[PDB]
RNA sequence: GAAGACGGUCGAACUUGACUAUCUAGAGGAAGUAAAAGUCGUAACAAGGUUUCCGUAGGUGAACCUGCGGAAGGAUCAUUA
RNA sequence: ACGGGGAAUCAGGGUUCGAUUCCGGAGAGGGAGCCUGAGAAACGGCUACCACAUCCAAGGAAGGCAGCAGGCGCGCAAAUUACCCACUCCCGACCCGGGGAGGUAGUGACGAAAAAUAACAAUACAGGACUCUUUCGAGGCCCUGUAAUUGGAAUGAGUCCACUUUAAAUCCUUUAACGAGGAUCCAUUGGAGGGCAAGUCUGGUGCCAGCAGCCGCGGUAAUUCCAGCUCCAAUAGCGUAUAUUAAAGUUGCUGCAGUUAAAAAGCUCGUAGUUGGAUCUCUCUCGGCCGAAGCGUUUACUUUGAAAAAAUUAGAGUGUUCAAAGCAGGCCGCCUGGAUACCGCAGCUAGGAAUAAUGGAAUAGGACCGCGGUUCUAUUUUGUUGGUUUUCGGAACUGAGGCCAUGAUUAAGAGGGACGGCCGGGGGCAUUCGUAUUGCGCCGCUAGAGGUGAAAUUCUUGGACCGGCGCAAGACGGACCAGAGCGAAAGCAUUUGCCAAGAAUGUUUUCAUUAAUCAAGAACGAAAGUCGGAGGUUCGAAGACGAUCAGAUACCGUCGUAGUUCCGACCAUAAACGAUGCCGACCGGCGAUGCGGCGGCGUUAUUCCCAUGACCCGCCGGGCAGCUUCCGGGAAACCAAAGUCUUUGGGUUCCGGGGGGAGUAUGGUUGCAAAGCUGAAACUUAAAGGAAUUGACGGAAGGGCACCACC
């Protein structure tokens, strides 16, 4: 880790590594290009 | 318990009570100090003066007798050394231990005896440094000691 | 014997602290390094996703097999052995499952038949073990 | 090497109540040991003692009794104010009942009693009971 | 009296070097760890069948062995004019 | 790590937390620059750049929730896109407008306060207790219930009109009406082997499943698992995990330890630090005798004062219906309260003067006096007015004289240094002697000799071993040699000389605190080993042989390189040990011993005398030791120190904190290297360990016995 700056960057990589790859599967709903945002509805 | 030794020993010596001159001394103080300056002008220290009366002339302590003692009679005087009595026996004696060191170098009993010796030397020269009777800037160099003494 | 003077206290307030870093429980936390090398990182509970199901064995004088499960933890990607605790609650736990892990109770040791395992089990998917094993509630699939 | 007189002139009283003596010397004798030595002798714990006078520094010869239990010194000599002094004679003293702490307060060597009317602080020398 | 320019200053930032530090894909081997109740002697604890232990140098399948110098934590608190 | 006020715990000392509503700082995605203004380097302002990112008709345009809500992400981990300016206050031109400041609700077992889940009566008991009967047994006299026996009386929780509350509502308070008999309007969470309250009851399982913080439980009778019953603890709460505090005298200032359990540096010197022996009984120029002004050498200490935000904490008053709270209230318009303490260190102030530091004159350019000189110079004096000159005033500097009771505390059973006679296997250099071993020369008589538990490797008429005379080479200094001596410790024994040190003793010498312990830094350091020369007698790591052996790469025997010896460099470690830091005081005996001093009968020698030696009997001082003891310690073994220790504090250095990993890895440094110094963590364990006891075992001894032993 090394001394409170290159410990502030680490954190800021893996913050930046996981923020990226939870959008790379956001876009596979329900875009402006839109294939439709299927809502099954059922009564209990 | 001694300096630079083990030994733990006792042995002095013991004044007495009476701290008057006593009956028998016909000497008086004037004649006291007139027997000390010429027995510093035959060249001896205080610390042989006072023997030297006490076994022969009979004075018990000069202290007592003329109300000073040794030393301040003589710087009183003038006939005073510079550096002191018992600085002078140290420096005398670490001479003629470093004079005897260069003929035998393998006396490594000599070389760490001179090393108590040293350390003595500079725990006095501290001393008058303080108190004022050595200018404050002498220090024993051990090459100039020859033309100390 | 100690000193003691009176105008010593930097020689007694310095000569504790270097004293002070003999002691296993000071230094444990106080140094960083064995909270680094926590798998929690100073958290008392954490969550993860069950790899498999490793069944581990007792130590010497008695003998039986302990039921874990290897969790990998999510927040810091590490694995971790953990003891499902009661009978047949293994039976509740399938692979590839989110649990939330404790700690065993030593903080830090391992508890004395298991060897190494110094976590176990509190909640498979997202519902309580002593919800399951009592009958309370319903596996969630 | 002798730091601290009245370490070693209580100890030698101490010693020699424990072996059974009627007498002690406690050479030498400074002038913080009479004071000390005149406050447990007022209150009963000591006796009479005798002040040898050589020309050096003197000695003391103390007669015993047989009532001291413990003689004792602190060091160093803390200094106490007297809302800190219940502090002290709960830490020294064996009950609330006996038992004295000595400071030495500006206005004399004193117990604890007697600093507590005279309304004094001081430095802690000792106890005795 | 607007745009615009010269020069100064403040200074974000860019480019390339050096020192690094960290996130990241890869055969090879490396050490310790989880046990092991697996095979050959039996180094040690009895004078443990070469009393043992310490330092230091050398040689081995290995516990070790041997040369030098200690210690008793020894198996003697002692050996006769 | 934003800092404080503070918070948790706590005997006393302490330890840890303090993002968080009060004060102070900073910052609005990251740096930077500005405009306006009293105030901003302002972000609910602007301009750039770096990072993200919205619309777009592709030319452009606009961004900044660490405000209130809300969303995503993150995670063990945290509430509503609600109502209102009515309260407390703020802004504006303002009695009027505005305020996600703030207030009110909603969610909320964070947490803290109060507090239901039943009470009572009559019967009956093969229940207990009180009075009598010897006892059976006699009673509203007091209690109890595994009576799901009977019986009314009481009530909330709910359901619910109304009032009250509020901005408007809710909630609580107040009241209608309904509202309890398995009062089903049922109380839970952990446990029942010990720590630790409470079942070796019953069924199941059979070292499995599992329990268990720890110890332990489970292999067919489980006090421990899975359950049923019963019992226990807390109780609208109770388990678990982790942080932290006490327990922990297991961090020790109070208050620990260091011979053998973890641990005193190999020894000594030494700067800083820390600690240091006795001693010493308020006055001048002014104002109305009472105030100014000065002090005296400077402080530490102690006591008082004044200044120290509120809230919190402590604490006073007050029936919130009690309480936690609150700052209110009380009396028949009045009477009240809204106290007070605490608020370390540092800084102000005033009194004390013990303790502790420090000054004050020693070649007197010292105090107090009046005497004279030199230089500068005040501002009043001459009715004002220009000029001169004094006086005094105030300084600064020199020369005599008087006077001071003129001025040095003692000499530590502290230390240094003299001096005196001794003493010692202390050290260095030079010199000297001794027997032995090995080799060599010669002679003698001869076939064996060496070594072993036995042999064997080995030397022999290219004459071994043995007896004799010599020569040399290097090593080593016996017996005398002791629980004796010296040395800082390693360490040191033949004679003689030389050189320079030392302890102890003796002293009516000297200096007069110069001292103790010690970071840094330094000297010496057995053995072994590494660079260079010299020498190699014995012995000899490694190596080669022979034997013992199941096996020996060891023990045993024969050779034998480096080494063992001398000198110049390095290395700096040992069971370098008393496994015991140094200085100091106090504390029992006894007999010896070594060195020095003092006193004394009487024996020897120097011919008799003195003196000295040798003894004999004591005394004193310091040494290495010994025996002894209910001094006291200690877990004991044991220790006159390892004592003077819960009755705990004489000074001071080093150093330990369950066992392993490990004195390892890494980094630095030292070294020719060998290695030395310094020195972890991950993980792993519930014990490792110290003394002592009783057996058992011994190829340890002493004794004893048996034809189930031998002879």
């Amino acid at each position: 880790e090394l001394s409170r700056v290159d410990q502030r960057h680490r954190a800021s990589q893996l913050r930046k590594q996981k923020k990226e790859a939870v959008l790379a599967e956001k876009r596979q709903l329900g875009g402006k290009d839109g294939p439709p945002h299927q809502v099954l509805v059922v009564p209990l | 318990g001694r300096m630079h030794a083990p030994g733990k020993g006792l042995s002095q010596s013991a004044l007495p009570y009476r701290r008057s001159v006593p009956t028998w001394l016909k000497l008086t103080s004037d004649d006291v100090k007139e027997q000390i300056y010429k027995l510093a002008k035959k060249g001896l220290t205080p610390s042989q003066i006072g023997v030297i009366l006490r076994d022969s002339h009979g004075v018990a302590q000069v202290r007592f007798v003329t109300g000073n003692k040794i030393l301040r009679i003589l710087k009183s005087k003038g006939l005073a050394p510079d550096l002191p009595e018992d600085l002078y026996h140290l420096i005398k004696k670490a001479v003629a231990v470093r004079k005897h060191l260069e003929r035998n170098r393998k006396d490594k009993d000599a070389k760490f005896r001179l090393i108590l010796i040293e350390s003595r030397i500079h725990r006095l020269a501290r001393y008058y440094k303080t108190k004022r009777v050595l200018p404050p800037n002498w220090k024993y160099e051990s090459s100039t000691a020859s033309a100390l003494v | 014997g100690k000193c003691r003077g009176l105008r010593t206290a930097r020689k007694l307030r310095s000569h504790r602290r270097d004293q002070k870093w003999h002691d296993k429980q000071y230094k444990k936390a106080h140094l960083g390094t064995a909270l680094k090398a926590n798998p929690f990182g100073g958290a008392s509970h954490a969550k993860g996703i069950v790899l498999e199901k490793v069944g581990v064995e007792a130590k010497q004088p008695n003998s039986a097999i302990r039921k874990c499960v290897r969790v990998q933890l999510i927040k810091n990607g590490k694995k971790i052995t953990a003891f499902v605790p009661n009978d047949g609650c293994l039976n509740f736990i399938e692979e590839n499952d989110e649990v939330l892990v404790a700690g065993f109770g030593r903080k830090g040791h391992a508890v004395g038949d298991i060897p190494g395992v110094r976590f176990k089990v509190v909640k498979v998917a997202n519902v309580s073990l002593l919800a399951l094993y009592k009958g309370k509630k319903e596996r969630p699939r | 090497v002798r730091m601290n007189v009245l370490a070693d002139a209580l100890k030698s009283i101490n010693n020699a109540e424990k072996r059974g003596k009627r007498q002690v010397l406690i050479r030498p004798c400074s002038k913080v040991i009479v004071r000390f030595l005149t406050v447990m002798m007022k209150h009963g714990y000591i006796g009479e003692f005798e002040i040898i006078d050589d020309h050096r520094a003197g000695k003391i010869v103390v007669n015993l009794t047989g009532r001291l239990n413990k003689c004792g010194v602190i060091s160093p000599r803390f200094d106490v104010q007297l809302k800190d002094l219940e502090k002290w004679q709960n830490n020294l003293l064996p009950s609330r009942q006996f038992g004295f702490i000595v400071l030495t307060t500006s206005a004399g060597i004193m117990d604890h009693e007697e600093a507590r009317r005279k309304h004094t602080g001081g430095k802690i020398l000792g106890f005795f009971f």
